[PDB]
RNA sequence: CGCCGCCAAGGUAU
RNA sequence: UCUGGUUUCUCUUCAGAUCGCAUAAAUCUUUCGCCUUUUACUAAAGAUUUCCGUGGAGAGGAACAACUCU
């Protein structure tokens, strides 16, 4: 239902390196929003970090200015919930699968095949920013988003491989502090 | 020759040592069958021969004489003694054409 | 004449796909100007 | 400039020496391997009442369109009783 | 005004102009040569393609009736001037070819020079090689003396060599490079030719019937080869009294020929600089670069 | 059964039309150039029991 | 074509109505992409060498219209004298002796590329998070 | 065994008989244990690490020692117990401590090109213990 | 002068 | 004295030759025979394809390529 040629792909997740090699398919995985065959493209952004192939779909980056894999906003670098807090209006869109998604996101789809260089609703009300969203915009972003997830057989201490395990050692997680609106618990 | 629920024998440690017993493998003489004693119980027969065969993708062949009379010998019992096409009058294509189109049949031939 | 007969090319490329295509030579490169952040973001990232 | 008028010059016919050299104006080249991997690769995998292997069960039923395409090249070339 | 052309989408080798000072030629790592006004507002037209390869030199014969074209793909193609359609494709070399030359004056013929070490004289009549020098080492840059008598070859053993055409024997060897030799070129007297070599010296070279012998007739310092080994090309001015030559330094270097001090440092281009050409009639010097533009500086 | 086959071979031979197909594939040489499959020799009945084991 | 029709710039106070990244130039919603046709053994070759040692040269076209400067890791590029990956190197340093058995005879002997190397309170917390 | 050629092999095939009996019980015994512990590939590793020393015993036992004969030498290749492909990779100068054939697939790789053992140690990076998971180590 | 060789949906509801 | 090449593996379109010294199925439009409705059917013609293979041609290698046709 969906082609592409080249995903949003804000810096942070680009990795630290200019020359990347990325693979692509026509038809790859589902959204897990809204289960649209999207295009997904796999590359790898550093020598120590994981492949992060893509979350979501063209057409749900579109609406809100959002990233391709990660989920935060392309002209910040700051999540959703605090840009449409920050601005006071939210462009509402539904919860449910069939009642009203998919049909106002093919609608959406339908009225954006024009132009697609600017969001739906977004274009006017990102001029009268950089005064309240422009104090925590940060920087050179650490890198520890790229690092890959956590391994298993470390914590039990059953793990053959050693070093050569590629993901991660010696990082005891925390289940105290860890989607699309609401609600992100280290973000309140 | 096996039961149900069963596995189809498990070809690693079953069989992989045992030798098969005995083929058909025809006792060929020499002096009579002597150009083909050497090849004809070979899977390949002429492939890493370039005076007989193509190659190894198997294509064309060139043969010779007593190599071929010695082949004419072995292919009796199931070959004709039928030189001209004399024996098929009333047995052609074309006779079995008309006979399929005219309503009618030679005794010992189709309907 | 052209324009249909590549959008049929496309349509039977695609209804019928299954007899022995090729898939591409994927040979090309693609330069996309990282024109949204970068001032210090991987410092040096002008065309990539 | 002491030395980098020959260093220039290494790194120059060292990249010279394979830009062009391996003829490019290994498409056709792979070959037969050991014959104990098939059987090993069914022998790990079995009747498929495992949880590690179910990424590639849904591929099997994706061979059952071509099975026989398989079947009747299999029946093609049956061995002869005159051979072993 | 200084004109700033872009359409290749990847790095430009090279660019010409043509011979009657009307319109350019421009092509290089896209495998597209690209036509365009030297004049009205530098408009672009026709697209030449059909090279699988990248297109490592242009050249115009004297008429500007033909283009010919060196590829990677081991292929040279003659192309149509006036109507943009390809006339011949000299398939010969078994590896890339670095360079050709198009004899002026003399019945038509082409040379070329690749990295299986030889370089090939071509009748463009004939659909077949006329005469192959096996040299040994990959050979880079190739040009025919006025009288089509000699060819001049320079490859990567710092030494410019001199073929006879009725001999076949190698008759000159030039010596005075410390490195590779990238590119040359004859003036238009036949009197001189201009060499570029790693070793970042500029060397004019005099081939005539009475030689002194050692003919290092002068040397040009300030061009810069570096990590990137992009061929570099020198071109004379129509009149024989400015030397350019490109270097990845992103200057364009324009030496004043007797003197020997450098006239122009010009800068724009954000990388390598491969190719300075002068139009015929004009103080008009088109620099192409590995930046994807060109620009058109006035003196 | 000698004039049934006779039947099936006059059948045969009088629609015998010419090829008229006009491209040709093999479907063996599109399938070894994916990373996919893969080209081994083998004995036979671990072919046959291979296939057998891959259809149940 | 003429240059100084894409050199005249465009009188105006820039508009600064728009934020920096809506107000700059783009075709995708995420930054100015076209295709190129790139030589790939140099590319692949400097991104090899800044996968190793971080310095690489800067690529693109109308940034500055002067650049021959390094990036990423400054220093290395300078300490190292710009080498690359292919090229043998002026010193041998920091190298790591493996041992070999390529006689291909013994049993449960041979390591040849399939080698081990010569070299070959966190629980309780594990336990308190499960 | 099978031995499939009906030939009674000359001289000198009793001497490379035990040994090559043995290399082939331990591929049996390779080939034999589950797959529990070993996680996708690396119980398909020492398969190839077995038909590697193999091939490598018969190759510096003809090339190398200079010992059998020709004609035992293309039977050990026509049976089984060698390669003919992979020793004619061998045979070329830049080379000849290769892992096995599935390094050299140029398409088994979809970005185009060869995988990571068959690079110099020397000239990549200082620590990584990285293995292929076509071959199983360099 | 010697046809012919049979499965299922149709019913024990959703 | 010069001239100097058979196999094997990959794309490249044309096929009008028993393309294959033999011969499968399906679709449509009709005639039948079993038949209750249908898919499974029967067996003849007309015309299309699908499919297992094949013929000659442009290149890139490798396999004794240097034995030697010329
Ligand atoms: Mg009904
Ligand atoms: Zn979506
Ligand atoms: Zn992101
Ligand atoms: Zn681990
Ligand atoms: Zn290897
Ligand atoms: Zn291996
Ligand atoms: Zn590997």
């Amino acid at each position: 239902w969906e082609d592409a040629d080249f995903p949003i792909l804000c810096q942070t997740c680009l990795g630290e390196n200019p020359y990347i090699r990325m693979t692509k398919e026509k038809y790859g995985k589902e959204c897990k929003i809204c289960a649209r065959p999207f295009t997904v493209f796999r590359w790898c952004p550093g020598v120590r970090m994981r492949f992060k192939k893509t979350e979501v779909c063209q057409t749900c980056s579109k609406l809100k200015n959002v990233c391709q894999t990660c989920l935060l906003d392309l002209e910040y670098g700051l999540p959703i919930q605090v840009r449409d807090a920050g601005l006071s209006f939210k462009d509402d869109m539904p919860k449910s699968d069939v009642n009203k998604e998919y049909y106002t996101q093919n609608m959406e789809r339908e009225i954006s095949n024009s132009d697609g260089t600017r969001p739906v609703g977004m274009l006017g009300k990102a001029t009268s920013t950089s005064d309240m969203l422009l104090k925590l915009a940060r920087t050179t972003p650490y890198y520890k988003r790229n690092r890959p997830h956590i391994c298993s057989f470390w914590v039990k201490g059953e793990c053959k491989r050693g070093e050569e395990c590629p993901y991660r050692h010696e990082k005891p997680t925390d289940p105290d502090d860890p989607r699309y609106y609401g609600i992100n618990d280290p973000v309140a | 020759p096996f039961d149900d629920e069963e596995p189809p024998l498990d070809y690693a440690d079953n069989i992989l040592d045992v030798e098969p017993l005995e083929a058909i493998q025809l006792e060929l003489d020499p002096e009579e069958d002597a150009p083909v004693l050497d090849w004809f119980y070979d899977h390949q027969p002429l492939r890493d021969s370039r005076k007989y065969v193509n190659g190894s993708t198997y294509q064309r062949w060139q043969f010779t004489l007593p190599m071929m009379s010695t082949l004419y010998r072995l292919a009796n019992q199931l070959l004709t003694d039928l030189v001209d096409d004399n024996y098929f009058y009333l047995f052609d294509l074309k006779a079995f054409f008309t006979s399929k189109a005219l309503n009618m049949a030679i005794p010992g031939g189709p309907k | 004449r052209v324009a249909l007969e590549k959008s049929v090319s496309q349509k039977v490329a695609a209804a019928m796909p299954v007899r022995a295509a090729d898939k591409l030579a994927p040979a090309q490169y693609i330069r996309y100007t990282p024109s949204q952040q970068g001032v210090a973001f991987n410092s040096g990232a002008k065309q990539r | 400039s002491e030395e980098k008028l020959q260093e220039k010059a290494r790194k120059w016919q060292q990249l010279q020496a394979k830009r062009y050299a391996e003829k490019r104006k290994v498409d056709a080249q792979k070959e037969d391997m050991p014959p104990e991997h098939v059987r090993k690769i069914i022998r790990d995998h079995g009747d498929m009442t495992n949880r590690k292997f179910r990424h590639d069960k849904r591929v099997y039923l994706g061979a059952l369109k071509y099975m026989p395409h398989a079947v009747l090249k299999l029946l093609e070339n049956m061995p002869m009783p005159w051979e072993q | 005004p200084i004109m700033l052309l872009s359409g290749h989408e990847g790095e430009v080798y090279c660019c010409k102009f043509h011979p009657n000072g009307s319109t350019l030629a421009s092509a290089g790592f896209d495998r597209l040569i690209l036509l365009w006004n030297v004049y009205g507002d530098c408009d672009n037209y026709a697209t030449l393609k059909g090279h699988s390869g990248a297109v490592m030199e242009l050249h115009y014969n004297t008429d500007g009736s033909m283009l010919f074209s060196a590829s990677t793909d081991k292929t040279v193609a003659v192309w149509d001037s006036e109507t943009g359609e390809r006339v011949k494709r000299l398939k010969g070399h078994t590896s890339f070819v670095n360079s050709c030359y198009p004899a002026r004056r003399g019945p038509q013929l082409v040379c070329t020079g690749s990295d299986d070490g030889t370089v090939k004289l071509w009748d463009i009549r004939k659909k077949a090689a006329i005469q192959t020098f096996q040299n040994t080492y990959q050979v880079l840059a190739v040009t025919f003396n006025d009288t089509s008598d000699q060819i001049i070859s320079g490859g990567i053993d710092n030494d410019i060599k001199v073929w006879d055409l009725r001999q076949n024997k190698l008759t000159y060897t030039m010596r005075g490079h410390a490195d590779s030799v990238t590119g040359l070129s004859l003036s238009s007297e036949g009197s001189y030719l201009l060499s570029n070599a790693m070793d970042n010296t500029v060397r004019v070279w005099d081939v005539r019937p009475f030689a002194p012998k050692e003919r290092c007739v002068k040397i040009f310092q300030g061009n810069v080869h570096n990590f990137e080994k992009n061929l570099l090309r020198c071109s004379w001015s129509p009149d024989g009294s400015k030397i350019a030559a490109g270097s990845a330094d992103r200057f364009v270097y324009v030496w004043d020929t007797t003197s020997r001090r450098i006239l122009y440092k010009l800068p724009g281009h954000a990388g390598s600089i491969n190719e300075v050409a002068f139009h015929p009639d004009e103080p008009i010097i088109i620099s192409a670069s590995s930046d994807k533009r060109l620009y058109m500086g006035e003196i | 059964s000698y004039q049934k086959l006779l039947k099936y071979y006059v059948l045969n031979a009088l629609k015998h039309r010419p090829p008229k197909a006009q491209k040709k594939r093999y479907l063996f040489r599109s399938f070894k150039a994916t990373k996919f499959f893969q080209s081994t020799k083998l004995d036979w009945v671990e072919v046959g029991l291979q296939v057998c084991r891959q259809g149940y | 074509p003429t240059y100084e029709t894409m050199f005249a710039p465009e009188f105006g106070p820039e508009n600064p109505f728009r934020t920096q990244q809506m107000a700059a130039p783009r075709n995708m919603l995420s930054g100015y992409a076209e295709p190129a046709h790139i030589n790939d053994f140099m590319f692949e070759q400097q991104r090899r060498t800044f996968a190793t040692y971080g310095y690489a040269l800067d690529p693109s076209l109308d940034n500055h219209q002067v650049s021959a400067k390094y990036i990423g890791s400054v220093e290395e590029a300078e300490k190292n004298q710009g080498l690359t990956v292919f090229e043998t190197g002026q010193k041998k340093t920091e190298k790591r002796k493996k041992f070999k058995e390529n006689d291909a005879s013994n049993i449960d002997g041979f390591l040849g590329p399939w080698a081990k190397y010569v070299d070959e309170e966190e629980q309780k917390e594990l336990d308190e998070i499960t | 065994k099978v031995k499939r050629s009906r030939k009674a092999p000359p001289d000198g095939w009793e001497l490379i008989e035990p040994t090559l009996d043995e290399l082939d019980q331990k591929m049996r015994e390779a080939e034999t244990e589950p797959h529990e512990g070993k996680r996708k590939v690396e119980s398909l590793w020492p398969i190839f690490r077995i038909h590697h020393q193999k091939t490598r015993y018969i190759f510096d036992l003809f090339y190398k020692r200079k010992a059998i004969s020709r004609e035992l030498y293309e039977y050990c290749i026509k049976e089984g117990y060698a390669d003919k492909n992979l020793i004619a990779k061998w045979k070329k100068q830049g080379y000849e401590n290769l892992c096995c054939l599935r390094c050299i697939q140029t398409r088994d790789t979809n970005f185009g090109t060869n995988c990571i053992c068959r690079v110099p140690k020397s000239k990549l990076e200082v620590g990584r213990i990285i293995e292929c998971t076509h071959c199983g180590c360099r």
